[PDB]
Parts: structure tokens; C-alpha cells; sequence
């Protein structure tokens, strides 16, 4: 109950590796949000307005993880609804109502739980700029600020529809705004081309290191988002790119680190899973070029472990499997101590 | 033919010409003989970029063999009149009217390439008429010559007498020689 | 007439001229005599592609009978300044200035077709005036000649004395001959 | 004036010129004297079609009285380098470069209309200068003459001694005569 922002930060830090800026923002944000649901006394202090957050980070930065991990600290219904599916009324496509509908399915159709729920609408950037654009934004505007639910009944007339007010729920929004770096580059040192220009470092996961630190509402409006929409979300969180230095600190440090999980499965048979410092770094580089980041580690690792994971059980007396940098690439095979 | 490029902005995909795309990044191209028509386009570009952001710097590439003195003066006076600093990066060659604009850039923002050549010579003029008319025009061109020498002395910092002697005849200066002379501040080699 | 082409991208269909479509692939074409106007386009194109992907290589096809030395220097100096590797694939012919750009490509990325002729000749200059002007304009055309000889010796690796001897008269070199000379890295025949 | 054409694709209606519409079907047109600018368009078209479909054949229609040798070689070398088989169809005249590009098509894909006329002559050249320069250029034009004869022999199968004998003077060959000679494979009469 109402854990201190610092405690939340430490718990979230267990998995997240290097999101301090957003960590604090997200921590304080939820902390005060639930204090409003808690501070319901009648002392002329119910007027308090919620403040929705707008998480902007390159794909795979850790946005979803923060939302999901934080949901567990709350121990209440949480959901993630994509923004692409939603389309303005009058044309085929998901209706804004549906967001509440699916959200309530996780809540078990409990009004108290609904009001104390958190949303993580993703890919908000997609709906930028007659249909699938401003229309969706206009509809969403009312929904995020204030609206009554119309969720039809489950299982089993038209009056059966249930209602709940969308003025308590914290509607967090996560989006990978492709091109925002150029908008923020126009703020100062607009030069992209020329000898004395700010030409991008590279076309790898180094580009957006701290490019969103200087994100202002004006840029988001220029991006295409409605001015009103940008106003609705006052807080704007920023995430890093999870580059090679991050990926090296994310393959063993996290409590859920792939190496740890893989080691657990290997430990059962009796093989002491081992990794070399350079070996782990090698995987990071391979994931960055592949552009799969976080999601590329598992696959990459499975391509380097599964091979010997089908052998190890049939082999006996195995004591260790040393994974060398060479093994990561397609040159060598996992070194294994066949006997003791 | 001028190639076409696509910005691919968040708003939507728009087609810009190679020159306009660079113009968006505060880059103005000065190519060919200087004349009233081309020079006014540079003036218009500078004024347009001024309103967008008077604080941000404007880049101006100069590769020209010279031309009209009056046309060039409008560019020089416009660069100083506007608030933002107009950086200059000489590519190729730089003749008398060309080098008077390169030296008119903000201090510390004047550059040139390794194989660039900068030349400075007396103003060229011509006229046909009576003796009285010749005497009038002769004084005007002579007066104009003094102003150009003073401009170079102000930016370069060299004595006015030295500028006159060097400008008496054609003098070619390389990137290294220009830095010592004061025409520029740095010679770009690699990124 | 220049035929149009459609990319048929996922975002939608856009019409690009035959030259603009290839520009998206980091390809630049140098055709005709070298001059300030055409050379400036190559400069803008090279710089523009640097921002999109400063790591991906660039392919510069050269088919030109030569031209302005100053215009060519802006291209060579620009290719070396930028970070991306600028590949060269000589198609047709490559005269004195064209050969210099072909030799200025990145190491191991210089190519030429089988029936390609690469000629090297001294810089061409013309000037009229008094003896003092002739003496002044003679050192410039002689100093430039030294810079071009050093550039070829640097990329080709041959000693400076050999470059001066060969550049004295027109020397036509085929694909195979140019490889031994160091002007190029490989002669491509079939994919 | 070039007329407009509507494709009326399933996705929607599009407007393409008569030449661009045919380019979609892997067809390239060679009209007029061969020169660097028009030849560069053909090269660009050949490469673009290669990326779209490197397996589908390409049809190159040739109607030209000849032109620059260098420009023609850039096309010939490009046709052989790419993977797709570049067909060739004479539509009435090929004097010097048209027959080299008509005979440089994939085997079994060289056609000619019923009343087309094909000629072959040695490359004409013009140059002036000192005796030493003339001797250098004379060797170059003699080397080119040999390389061109070798190309015809390879594609036609005739011995080099016959090609050189037939190229000394202008030799006109009809559609039927060309098939026996080896310049083409089939004469298209009706569909
Ligand atoms: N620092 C991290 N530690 C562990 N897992 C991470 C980290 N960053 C990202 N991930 C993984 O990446 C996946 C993608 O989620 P996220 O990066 O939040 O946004 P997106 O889903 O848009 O890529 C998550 O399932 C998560 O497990
Ligand atoms: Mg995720």
C-alpha cells in the first residue's frame, strides 16, 4: 500500500537496467495517482485531476516492461491495448468503447477495480495528422479525460450495458515516435547536411541516446498529434536505446536474466552453465545489427544453446559447458567437459 | 536534371528538390557568375530563413568566379544586416567578389577545403563616354575600391595599406595561406 | 525524355524519375563535361546521402571527358571529407579530371568495365594579359599540376616522378593496365 | 507531344507516359544518335529492370545511325554484366553502334523487322595536334577497331579476318543476309 517512490524504483530496477529518468517519473506518477483514489474524503479536495503520462522510447527500450512490472507492484487489473486497431466510428474497425470492454474483462466486471486500473495504450504515434487520424484522436480525447462506459454484458436486453466513469484510471501512453529525433534536432543545430553539420553518428542503436531529453509539446504537435491531445498528457517520460553497453548489463544482471534462466534449466541435468565476458558482448552486437534488441537475445541464445541442449541430456558426467565468443558466432561449437 | 528527394516526415511524405531540401537546413548555394537575378535569390533566401529562427546560423557555400559588384554588395550588406551569423565555406574557387562574401562571415565560422583557391584583385569596370563622364565614373570605381579594401581589413585585421598592395595584382592563396592572412579561420580536412 | 518509375513502397506509391530512384540507393551519376553547375549537384547529393546513412557506401559512376579543375576539386575534397566510402565504377571513358575522381574512391572499391578507357592529361588553362599576369598565372597552373600529381601518387601508390612522366602526354589505359598502375582495384566482367 | 496512358491497376488508376508504360514491361528504346546523356538513361533503365526481376528477359529496340563509341560500350558492357537476357529487335536502322548492340544480345533473342537495314563500318575519329599526339591517338583508334571486331566474331562466330574485311567499307545487309552472316537469329514477319 502506497509504497515510497524510492522502494518502487528499487523493485523496478531489479529488471530494468538504466531507465532512472523515466523510473522516477513513472514512480511519482503512479504514487500520486493512487493517492487520489485513496484521498476520497469530503474536504473540498475531490477536484484533483489525474495526470496521464506519455512514454516515448525506441522500440524495445523497456517501455512495456515498466508498465507490466509496475502493474504487479499494484496487484490490480492492468491491460495493454494497441492503438492501430482503433478507428473512428462509421467505418469497420475496433471502436473506442472496446478499449474499456477488454479492460473490464481483466477486471472481472467490478466497478471498484475498474476505477483503480491502469492502461498502457501502445503505438499512439501511428494515429498522426479524414479517417484513422484526427477522428480517432478526437474520439480518444473525451475517453482519456472523461467518459462513461458502455461495455455490453458478458454471456447470457440493451439496458444490461454497464457504466463506469473514466476519470480515475491512469491512461499511460507508450509510443516509438519514428522521426522525432529530427524534430528535436530542429530546435537547436538544425543542420543535418553540410560540413559543419550535426550529421547522425550512425544507423545502429546509438542514434537516440538522449535525443528525447529535450522533447517539448510543440514538437509533438508538429509531429501530427492534436494540440489538445498533447495537452491531455502533461508528463512525457523518456527511455534510452538499450545499446551494447546496456545489453551486456542486461544479460546477467537482471533477476530474470536469460543466463540465469538458462543456467537453472542446465543445472537440473547437472551441467554448470558458464559464459565468457566477451561471449555475452558478442550476442549484444548480433542483436543490435539484427534490430531485434531485447527480443533478439532469446532467439540468438537458443540458436547457440538448443543445439547442445538436445545432446547434454543424452550425455552423462557433464560438468560444464563453456560458451566462447567464437561459439556465439558460427565458427566453433560450445566447449563442454564431457568427463567431469 | 535536378534530382528529387523525399522528406518522409511524420506528417506525411513530401517531395523536395535537392536544393530545397538543403535550404530547409539553412544552406544557401552561390554558384556561377554573380548577377542581380541570382544574387537576389540569395537575399530572399537569407530573409526567409531569418524569420524562421533569427538565432540559428545560416550556412553559405561560395563557388563563383565573380561578377557584378553591386549584386555582391547586396549579399554582404544583407548578411551583416540580419541578426543570425552567416557561416561561409568556400568550395572550389573564390574570386574577388567571391572572397568578399567568404570574409564577411561571422568570426570563427569561415571555412574552406584543402584544395580551395582564393583570389583577390582590383574591381573591374568599363564605360564609354565623354571626358567629363569618364572623370565621374573613375572617381566612383576608385571610391568603391577603397570600401572593398576597408571591408577586408576589418574582417582580416590586416593593415589597409597591405590589403591595397596585395589587391593591386591577382594573388592566389591556399587554405593555409588564407588562415595566416585572416581571410578564414579554419581549413576543414575530415569529419 | 526521362522516364518515370514507381517504387511501390508499403506506405504507398510515389513517382520517381529514373535518376531520383537510383539516388535513394546512394547512387550518383556524373555525365558530361565537368562544370560548376553540374558539380554542385554532386556535392549536394553526396552531402545529402551522408545524413540518411553515414555508414553505407556510395557508388559514383564516372563517364565524363573532363572539364573545370576547380569544379572537380570540390567533388574530390567532398568525397574524402565525408565518412562514407565512395565507390567508383568507371563506365565509358574517364579523362584527366574523370580519372582523378575514379582514383579518389575508397580503397578496394574502385572498379571499371572491360571496354573502359582511362586517360590522364595535364591540366588545361588559358589566360591573356601582361607579362606580370602571365608569370602570376603560370605559377598557379604549375602549382595545381603538382597537387594533382600528389593525389594520384597517394591513391595509386606510384612515385611522384612516374606520375609527372606519364601525365606529360596522353596515356590510354585499359582495365587490366589500370589495375597494375593502381588507378583501380578490380575489373568487373559479369555478376 | 508525348501522349499519356492509364494503366488502371487493381489498386487504382495511374497515369504514365507512353514510354514509361512500356518500361514497366522491360522494354527500352534507343533512338537517335548515341551520346553520353541518352546512353546513361539506357544504363539506368537496364539496372532498374534488373532489380525488379533479374530473371525476366529485357527487350531493347535499336533505331540509331550510330554515335559515340564510348557511350555504346557502356551499354554493351552493361547488357552482358547483368543477369537477365537482353533481347534486341532492329526496327529499321543500325549503322555502327546499332549493329554492335543488336549483335550483342542473348543468343536466340536477336530479331529484325522484315524491311530493316543493318550496316557495319569501322569507327570514325577526328583529332588534331602534334605528330606525337597523332601517333598516340592513332594507336588508340586502331586498338578500338580490333576490340570491336573481336566482339562481332564472338557473337556472330565468323573469323576475325572476315569481319575486318567487311568493315573496311560500308556494307549493307538485309534481314535474310544478316541471319546467314550471324548478326541475328530470326526475322520476325507476323505474330
Ligand atoms: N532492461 C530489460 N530487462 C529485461 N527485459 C527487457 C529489458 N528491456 C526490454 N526487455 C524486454 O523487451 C520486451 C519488449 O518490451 P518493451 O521494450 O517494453 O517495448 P516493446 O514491447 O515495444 O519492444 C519485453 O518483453 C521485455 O522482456
Ligand atoms: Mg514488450
Amino acid at each position: 500500500k502506497l509504497p515510497a517512490p524510492k522502494e518502487i524504483r528499487t523493485i523496478l530496477d531489479q529488471y530494468v537496467i538504466g531507465q532512472e529518468r523515466a523510473k522516477k517519473v513513472l514512480a511519482v506518477a503512479v504514487y500520486n495517482h493512487y493517492k487520489r483514489l485513496n484521498q476520497r474524503d469530503k474536504k473540498d479536495d475531490i477536484e484533483l485531476g489525474k495526470s496521464n503520462i506519455l512514454m516515448i522510447g525506441p522500440t524495445g527500450s523497456g517501455k512495456t516492461l515498466l508498465a507490466e512490472t509496475l502493474a504487479r507492484l499494484l496487484n490490480v487489473p492492468f491491460t495493454i491495448a494497441d492503438a492501430t486497431t482503433l478507428t473512428e466510428a462509421g467505418y469497420v474497425g475496433e471502436d473506442v468503447e472496446n478499449i474499456i470492454q477488454k479492460l473490464l474483462q481483466k477486471c472481472d466486471y467490478d466497478v471498484e477495480k475498474a476505477q483503480m486500473g491502469i492502461v498502457y495504450i501502445d503505438e499512439i504515434d501511428k494515429i498522426s495528422r479524414d479517417v484513422s487520424g484526427e477522428g480517432v484522436q478526437q474520439a480518444l480525447l473525451k475517453l482519456i479525460e472523461g467518459t462513461v462506459a458502455s461495455v455490453p454484458p458478458q454471456g447470457g436486453p440493451q439496458q444490461e450495458f454497464l457504466q463506469v466513469d473514466t476519470r480515475n484510471i491512469l491512461f499511460i501512453c507508450g509510443g516509438a515516435f519514428a522521426g522525432l529525433e529530427r524534430v528535436i534536432q530542429n530546435r537547436s543545430a538544425r543542420g543535418g547536411i553540410g560540413f559543419n553539420a550535426e550529421v547522425r553518428s550512425q544507423e545502429m542503436g546509438k542514434k537516440v541516446g538522449e535525443a528525447f531529453k529535450e522533447v517539448e509539446p510543440e514538437d509533438l504537435v508538429k509531429f501530427g498529434l492534436i494540440p489538445e491531445f498533447v495537452g491531455r498528457l502533461p508528463v512525457i517520460a523518456t527511455l534510452d536505446e538499450l545499446d551494447e553497453a546496456a545489453l551486456m548489463q542486461i544479460l546477467t544482471e537482471p533477476k530474470n536474466a536469460l543466463t540465469k534462466q538458462y543456467a537453472k534449466l542446465f543445472e537440473m541435468e547437472g551441467v554448470d552453465l558458464e559464459f565468457r565476458p566477451d561471449a555475452l558482448k558478442a550476442v549484444a552486437r548480433k542483436a543490435l545489427e539484427r534490430k531485434t534488441g531485447a527480443r533478439g537475445l532469446r532467439s540468438i541464445l537458443e540458436g547457440i544453446l538448443l543445439d547442445t541442449m538436445y545432446e547434454i541430456p543424452s550425455q552423462q558426467d557433464v560438468s560444464k559447458v563453456v560458451i566462447d565468443e567464437s561459439v556465439i558466432d558460427g565458427s566453433s561449437q560450445p566447449l563442454m567437459i564431457y568427463e567431469n | 536534371l535536378v534530382p528529387m528527394v523525399v522528406e518522409q516526415s511524420a506528417r506525411g511524405e513530401r517531395a523536395y528538390d535537392i536544393y530545397s531540401r538543403l535550404l530547409k537546413e539553412r544552406i544557401i548555394f552561390l554558384v556561377g557568375q554573380v548577377e542581380d537575378y541570382m544574387a537576389n535569390l540569395v537575399v530572399a533566401q537569407l530573409l526567409f530563413l531569418e524569420a524562421e529562427n533569427p538565432e540559428k546560423d545560416i550556412h553559405l557555400y561560395i563557388n563563383s568566379p565573380g561578377g557584378s559588384v553591386t549584386a555582391g554588395m547586396s549579399i554582404y550588406d544583407t548578411m551583416q544586416f540580419i541578426k543570425p551569423n552567416v557561416s561561409t565555406t568556400c568550395i572550389g574557387q573564390a574570386c574577388s567578389m567571391g572572397a568578399l562574401l567568404l570574409a564577411g562571415g561571422a568570426a570563427g565560422k569561415r571555412y574552406c577545403l584543402p584544395h580551395s583557391r582564393m583570389m583577390i584583385h582590383q574591381p573591374l569596370g568599363g564605360f564609354q563616354g565623354q571626358a567629363s563622364d569618364i572623370e565621374i565614373h573613375a572617381k566612383e570605381i576608385l571610391f568603391i575600391k577603397e570600401r572593398l579594401n576597408q571591408i577586408l581589413a576589418h574582417h582580416t585585421g590586416q593593415p589597409l595599406d597591405v590589403i591595397a598592395r596585395d589587391t593591386d595584382r591577382d594573388r592566389f592563396m591556399s587554405g593555409d595561406e588564407a588562415v595566416k592572412y585572416g581571410l578564414i579561420d579554419k581549413v576543414m580536412t575530415q569529419r
